[PDB]
RNA sequence: AAACUUUCAACAACGGAUCUCUUGGUUCUCGCAUCGAUGAAGAACGCAGCGAAAUGCGAUACGUAAUGUGAAUUGCAGAAUUCCGUGAAUCAUCGAAUCUUUGAACGCACAUUGCGCCCCUUGGUAUUCCAGGGGGCAUGCCUGUUUGAGCGUCAUUU
RNA sequence: GCGUUGGAUUGUUCACCCACUAAUAGGGAACGUGAGCUGGGUUUAGACCGUCGUGAGACAGGUUAGUUUUACCCUACUGAU
RNA sequence: CUCUUAAGGUAGCCAAAUGCCUCGUCAUCUAAUUAGUGACGCGCAUGAAUGGAUUAACGAGAUUCCCACUGUCCCUAUCUACUAUCUAGCGAAACCACAGCCAAGGGAACGGGCUUGGCAGAAUCAGCGGGGAAAGAAGACCCUGUUGAGCUUGACUCUAGU
RNA sequence: CGUGGAGGUCAGUGACGAAGCCUAGACCGUAAGGUCGGGUCGAACGGCCUCUAGUGCAGAUCUUGGUGGUAGUAGCAAAUAUUCAAAUGAGAACUUUGAAGACUGAAGUGGGGAAAGGUUCCACGUCAACAGCAGUUGGACGUGGGUUAGUCGAUCCUAAGAGAUGGGGAAGCUCCGUUUCAAAGGCCUGAUUUUAUGCAGGCCACCAUCGAAAGGGAAUCCGGUUAAGAUUCCGGAACCUGGAUAUGGAUUCUUCACGGUAACGUAACUGAAUGUGGAGACGUCGGCGCGAGCCCUGGGAGGAGUUAUCUUUUCUUCUUAACAGCUUAUCACCCCGGAAUUGGUUUAUCCGGAGAUGGGGUCUUAUGGCUGGAAGAGGCCAGCACCUUUGCUGGCUCCGGUGCGCUUGUGACGGCCCGUGAAAAUCCACAGGAAGGAAUAGUUUUCAUGCCAGGUCGUACUGAUAACCGCAGCAGGUCUCCAAGGUGAACAGCCUCUAGUUGAUAGAAUAAUGUAGAUAAGGGAAGUCGGCAAAAUAGAUCCGUAACUUCGGGAUAAGGAUUGGCUCUAAGGGUCGACGAUCAACUUAGAACUGGUACGGACAAGGGGAAUCUGACUGUCUAAUUAAAACAUAGCAUUGCGAUGGUCAGAAAGUGAUGUUGACGCAAU
RNA sequence: AUGGUGAACUAUGCCUGAAUAGGGUGAAGCCAGAGGAAACUCUGGUGGAGGCUCGUAGCGGUUCUGACGUGCAAAUCGAUCGUCGAAUUUGGGUAUAGGGGCGAAAGACUAAUCGAACCAUCUAGUAGCUGGUUCCUGCCGAAGUUUCCCUCAGGAUAGCAG
RNA sequence: AUAUUGGCGAGAGACCGAUAGCGAACAAGUACAGUGAUGGAAAGAUGAAAAGAACUUUGAAAAGAGAGUGAAAAAGUACGU
């Protein structure tokens, strides 16, 4: 009879992300005519970290083309961006890493980076360390451009849709094992109250569904219907099988 | 040994309350409240400590003659004199590979 | 714990004075009077309060104006002197 | 707190100056039901509460 | 036998019942219609010769002006007794005023007696800075005034 | 009348064994005796397991942790005026 | 061979914090062991991320044994300080139908009073814990109530959301 | 029968005493009750016929108030501790003074603060109540006095966040949202100067406000002064901001400076819009260097103590602020030069043809030195005089040394992160060249001097075994700064210095049983559920150390020896010019001697081993009966989701959390 | 049930500050040396890592099931303890509010209140259940049985009685 | 014409007579408690008039004993009974 913690969690009064100490929004250029029509060369001025971000963030310093003055803009950094780089972005810039070409601009089998899910959206996908896009083809009619993403995930895109080339910088991230409870503290601690975990099953019957019995049990099967309504979404919603994986991935 | 007391009502030993102990014309030791020390001017280009500017805390500029704030060169107190010059190399250079650029296109139609 | 000596830990204040009613009823970090209401333009009050209604209604302070607005409808709200 | 608001420091005013007893020539007016100061506060005993 | 305990009486205690009082409450009936941006209700802080409160009042502060009455007020002090008088009073009445800081609260704020802007005026050479005095600067809406915007749009020049 | 024990195991009553002894008899006294103790057990709330139950939960089933308050009155008793 | 299931418990492990019988059986540990450990396993009712088995290190976790150690004990004794004690001053509370010696009887089946006996002499002090079925609380256990509440579930009837 | 009130009546009773109350005094009634006498008392009350009801108490763990036995009883026993005399006073265990004995022992019982309190601060008078004894005393009672700021804070900035407006939702109280679907604006000035204005040349805004007395921040120190205020007052000496300014200085005939190769220097040495940069502005730990204060210590100039004996001896004063001028670093940079025989170099291994070492320079001024402030101040003394104010008059206040010392500041480094450790106000600089500038003369308030003003609120005191909270003068709780000597590794324990306190109701005895602290012959867990409790061990140096192991540990495994004092010996350094001179501090090792074989002599301070169950570990929870095997954890695995989304909020929204996010992510297990 | 008040305790997130002797062990990196044909190996130093360790201040609260248990105290006192440099402790500011929050999860905490806080009102809530129910005398004077009931501690009904 | 536990001004009662009657007859929504919303008391009577006890004495004092005022001190502000 009592909320739970993900529902708790929608209210967001403890549960926000902790940004004091984030560099900014990680955003391409806006989609402006220079970008539409040929291309525009910034300098990277800063590799820096990002407080709750395992990608390291890029300053990059553009000239403003309708007024005297720098516009600064925060892209994720790709690996091998150096500071003092150019950095070009637009339909006419070359295939180079870091810079920021439209999909349609690329070839078949160019890997990218904060790739825009729609045009000016200034970068949606492939942000995380180490994570890419990779084109697969284009549809010059109706123009799109066909991507697949970390997920492994086939989608079309807008042609007008810029990415970064290259792959997001931090890759590997993950190999390393915390080791710690102290580092997973810490990690969280930058990013927002989701940790540590208790589990359900510990918890008295009000607390959860899985809480409750004289032994720590579900009681009945943690795969949860998509059309659960909140607080019965706890375990593996609208799991299509369960179990450990064997075989191979990708089902079409 | 003579102890001492803060002279301000702040108790705590934050950054803005730091104090050294003296010893006054009238033999006794007290706490005199110091101010945070001031951090040297640095390049605007490459970050390192400016050379011959006096480091002030910043409203302290407002109160010493331009001399102490400024280096006689082509950007003073701004940009260090290895960052200037290399300014300068790199704008004549690049302004002679425009020329030739320039006229490269030009002959190369 | 939870009693006596967590008692001793009682010595940041709710509440301070509210400058409408006086009441030391204004949440510091709400910035409302528990009491009065302010800064609502209304006063608090209830209709199951009736005892704090009671409390602060018309004619527990001194009536620095309706008090005399009886004795001026009496005269008819006249305007002019006593003429002699 | 010896760091106090203005408001403070007049209630405080207000409350040192009203902390007396009873005027000695009241209880030789002609009715005087009142005997003593029944309002007197002392800070060993009620807190001001502000 | 004393002491001690218990019972009763007298007197004395403790305590405040009883009785008798009652400027209070409660109920009924009758009559009347009058809060506030011309700043209400409420709050804070102050005001008396000597007051902590109640009551009254607001730096004109237990109050000023006006009217009536006609010799007080009173605890002391003080004043006055002309008091056959435009004149006492903690009187009554009340039509003129004052009405601190607030408060729907109105320059912005307010856990600050914090911070502005405009007009007139005064002082410090002083249009610019500082200070003193006086008067102002909220929102929504209505009617009107003035100044405007829109190839929304008409006429004219073209 | 007089005495009827010392120990290993068990929270144990009970039981069993070792051993001494004259003997290691049986019982009652609110199944004597918690304002005498102790709290190992049972028998609150924490937790684990097994079985049962869809579940919350159940179990003379096992396991671990779990506040033992007050006498100065009357009598009784011990002594003392 | 049958009967039979979705599959019939596999690798492991076990009288284990899971075994009723049970203090299971064998060995070891001891003079003696319902304890401990090592084995055995037709295992009431062990078992594989409802994780199985094992694990160095760690643990105010539970347990057994050994050395050292000692008043835990044999079996008690002694010393110190502060109480308790007495005095001056100060000075509560719990509790209180009335009160307070027993034995038996009967009695609401365990009496301070009733009946029959024993007995029985002022006023008291320090201790004491047998009794007052002493005090503390309208028993928390059990049952009843057509009295609730926390929690659960294809109980009945609904409902936000979708 | 009785009670409160009502109609009628007895022309009822009554200050010559109504009602009430007391009365082992009397009478009547079976009784509820009624009547009378006496005492007390003071203003109303009664019989009868009726009417009326808030009409009769022994209880309800009844309500309110009052009062007992218990009972002069339980008790006023934690925080080492008090004693003598005098004064005051009616009265002294408790007040004051003196003397003594003690304690806190600098992580204080010291000196200040934050929150909180609000006058508790201080003086005088004073003890009815409070200070669980007392009281002449007090945080009490009564009356007064006391809190002085341009420089300390608030004020200002922004942080997490709070919250109008424009809009949208809601029947509505109001909710969302904080730059959003808004026509959101005044400050620079040509011209206007019919008026420096509106029109009208020409430049700029993705936005109210609140939010820190520990974050950021313009600027003050020393001495003295009160009964109580001090960075606030007084004296002296400064600084900052805002403004106004007139000289001097500087600059200009080459108009807006010269010098240095350079790093850069200066007394100045024009500079609008706009733009750029810096400061503000940042983690933690470790070692090293340096500074300050403290500590230790030598000489000397004074004072005090001990002096049967010894001690050129023990203690004590010998000080220098903010600010200003000159000067002074690590780091960094510049010029010369081209380096392998690679060199330089840190405790820590980094650096060098992208130019090392070396030589010569530049710079930051933390910091130190000298000087001014400033010896006239303060300190320590001496010699006089004193009805007061006490008045003076002189002298000295100097020169060193030492360091793994303590505290603190700082510098250059190094380690760590799937953690990389605020923002804004504000200030300055630079780019740029708009504009304005000289020759019987112009420019320059970033150079010097000079003038004026700096408001408002707080400021006392405590900050706790008595000033806060806990019902209180409660052994509880409550944030922080400074921090002497010895022993010792040490902010441990113990003793002491400065400072503070000597405050807990006392006196007399010394029964039982207690609480706390201890000892104990022989045995050694036979006690008990259980070694509960206690004991044993303990520091340091040397020796030695098993199974197992994830190879890291286990480990201080286990198990042994030594330790004092004293007199010596040896080794380990700096500076100056293979040695000589000189200076200086501890750490280690060894030897002899010595004693009731004692010696980490008090203090301080592991018991150990062989295994089983369980949880990997560090960590966390039932505040107030459960600390665990429970929870968490890293690791492993599964699930959903590509934003027109997953999960979750909201009554609704042009609403929201994840999300300043994007599968190496978020969400659910 | 309705409408309000609380995060001065505590729970958690955020923002800004502050605090944490002295020892033991001795990881990377680095220096020197030794062995080897090589691959490589070894020794001595240096260094100062770790949610390491002994142990102060701190934070917590194991055991005595000690003291006290009419207390100093509605949770304290003493000894013994866990921990003590990062998942650390803590001040202030701030956010989350009741079927809500918050929870390294105990149904814990959310102002001595928690298996649903506090305040006021609905509300004099209902109670087949417990307790009480106030003067006298006189006369008469029972029932615990029938039937029915979601009835078995109750009522209706008949009977007994005035 | 109807309503009216609010406001103002009046007249009344087979109502209550200080544990009653509004919580409040009185400096009552006061003192006080709680962070807060809120909770919320107790408390009337000398005497006709202070005529509130001059003066003496004991005591340090508070007070006592007298004296005195008063119809009454069996009315002494600790006040009707
Ligand atoms: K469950
Ligand atoms: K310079
Ligand atoms: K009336
Ligand atoms: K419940
Ligand atoms: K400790
Ligand atoms: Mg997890
Ligand atoms: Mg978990
Ligand atoms: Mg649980
Ligand atoms: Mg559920
Ligand atoms: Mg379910
Ligand atoms: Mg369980
Ligand atoms: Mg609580
Ligand atoms: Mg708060
Ligand atoms: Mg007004
Ligand atoms: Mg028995
Ligand atoms: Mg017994
Ligand atoms: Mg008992
Ligand atoms: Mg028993
Ligand atoms: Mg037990
Ligand atoms: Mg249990
Ligand atoms: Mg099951
Ligand atoms: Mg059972
Ligand atoms: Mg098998
Ligand atoms: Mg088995
Ligand atoms: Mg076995
Ligand atoms: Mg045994
Ligand atoms: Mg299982
Ligand atoms: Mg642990
Ligand atoms: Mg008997
Ligand atoms: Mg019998
Ligand atoms: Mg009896
Ligand atoms: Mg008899
Ligand atoms: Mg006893
Ligand atoms: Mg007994
Ligand atoms: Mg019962
Ligand atoms: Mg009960
Ligand atoms: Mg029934
Ligand atoms: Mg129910
Ligand atoms: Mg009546
Ligand atoms: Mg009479
Ligand atoms: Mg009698
Ligand atoms: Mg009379
Ligand atoms: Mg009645
Ligand atoms: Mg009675
Ligand atoms: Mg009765
Ligand atoms: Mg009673
Ligand atoms: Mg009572
Ligand atoms: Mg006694
Ligand atoms: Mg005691
Ligand atoms: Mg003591
Ligand atoms: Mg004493
Ligand atoms: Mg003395
Ligand atoms: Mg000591
Ligand atoms: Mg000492
Ligand atoms: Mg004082
Ligand atoms: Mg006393
Ligand atoms: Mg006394
Ligand atoms: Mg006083
Ligand atoms: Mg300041
Ligand atoms: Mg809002
Ligand atoms: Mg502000
Ligand atoms: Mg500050
Ligand atoms: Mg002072
Ligand atoms: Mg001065
Ligand atoms: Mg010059
Ligand atoms: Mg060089
Ligand atoms: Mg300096
Ligand atoms: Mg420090
Ligand atoms: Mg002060
Ligand atoms: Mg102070
Ligand atoms: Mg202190
Ligand atoms: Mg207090
Ligand atoms: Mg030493
Ligand atoms: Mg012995
Ligand atoms: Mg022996
Ligand atoms: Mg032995
Ligand atoms: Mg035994
Ligand atoms: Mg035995
Ligand atoms: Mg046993
Ligand atoms: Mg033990
Ligand atoms: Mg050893
Ligand atoms: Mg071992
Ligand atoms: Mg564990
Ligand atoms: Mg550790
Ligand atoms: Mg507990
Ligand atoms: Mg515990
Ligand atoms: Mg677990
Ligand atoms: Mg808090
Ligand atoms: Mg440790
Ligand atoms: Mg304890
Ligand atoms: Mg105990
Ligand atoms: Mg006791
Ligand atoms: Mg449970
Ligand atoms: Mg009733
Ligand atoms: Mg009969
Ligand atoms: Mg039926
Ligand atoms: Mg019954
Ligand atoms: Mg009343
Ligand atoms: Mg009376
Ligand atoms: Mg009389
Ligand atoms: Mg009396
Ligand atoms: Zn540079
Ligand atoms: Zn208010």
């Amino acid at each position: 009879g009592r909320v739970i913690r993900n529902q708790r969690k929608g209210a967001g009064s403890i549960f926000t992300s902790h940004t004091r100490l984030r560099q900014g929004a990680a955003k391409l250029r806006t989609l402006d005519y220079a970008e539409r029509h040929g291309y525009i060369r910034g300098i990277v001025k800063q590799i820096v970290h990002d407080s709750g971000r395992g990608a390291p963030l890029a300053k990059v310093v553009f000239r403003d083309p309708y007024k005297y003055r720098l516009r600064e803009e925060i892209f994720i950094a790709n690996e091998g961006v150096h500071t003092g780089q150019f950095i070009y972005a637009g339909k006419k810039a070359s295939l180079n890493v870091g810079n920021v070409l439209p999909l349609g601009s690329v070839p078949e089998g160019t890997i990218v980076s904060n790739v825009e899910e729609k045009p000016g959206d200034r970068g949606a996908l492939a942000r995380a360390s180490g994570n890419y896009v990779i084109i697969i083809g284009h549809n010059p009619d109706e123009n799109k451009t066909r991507v697949r993403l970390p997920s492994g995930a086939k989608k079309v895109i807008s042609s007008d849709a810029r990415g970064v080339i290259g792959v997001i910088a931090g890759g590997g991230r993950v190999d390393k094992p915390l080791l710690k409870a102290g580092r997973a503290f810490h990690k969280y601690r930058l990013k927002r109250n989701s940790w540590p975990k208790t589990r359900g099953v510990a918890m008295n019957p009000v607390d959860h569904p899985h809480g409750g019995g004289n032994h720590q049990h579900i009681g009945k099967a943690s795969t949860i219907s998509r059309g659960a309504v909140s607080g019965q979404k706890a375990g593996l919603i609208a799991a299509r099988r369960t179990g450990l994986l064997r075989g191979s991935q990708k089902t079409q | 040994a003579q102890r001492v007391t803060f002279r301000r009502r702040n108790p705590y030993n934050t950054r803005s309350n730091k104090i050294k102990v003296v010893k006054t014309p009238g033999g006794i030791l007290r706490a005199q409240h110091v101010k945070k020390l001031a951090t040297r001017p640095k390049c605007g280009d490459c970050g390192s400590a400016l050379q011959g500017i006096s480091t002030l805390r910043p409203r302290q500029y407002a109160t010493v003659s331009k001399t102490h704030k400024t280096v006689s060169r082509a950007y003073g107190g701004s940009r260090c004199a290895n960052c200037v010059k290399e300014r300068i190399i790199r704008a004549f250079l690049i302004e002679e590979q425009k020329i030739v650029k320039k006229v490269v296109k030009e002959q190369t139609e | 714990g939870k009693g006596t000596p967590s008692f001793g830990k009682r010595h940041n204040k709710s509440h301070t004075l509210c400058n409408r009613c006086g009441r030391r009823s204004f949440h510091v970090q709400k910035k409302t009077c528990s009491s009065c209401g302010y800064p609502a333009a209304k006063t608090r009050s209830y209709n199951w309060g009736a005892k704090a209604k009671r409390r602060h209604t018309t004619g527990t302070g001194r009536m620095r104006y309706l008090k005399h607005v009886s004795r001026r409808f009496k005269n008819g709200f006249q305007t002019g002197s006593a003429s002699k | 707190a010896a760091q106090k608001s203005f408001r403070i420091k007049q209630k405080m005013a207000k409350a040192k100056k009203q902390n007396r007893p009873l005027p000695q020539w009241i209880r030789l007016r002609t009715n005087n039901t009142i005997r003593y100061n029944a309002k007197r506060r002392n800070w060993r005993r009620t807190k001001m509460n502000i």
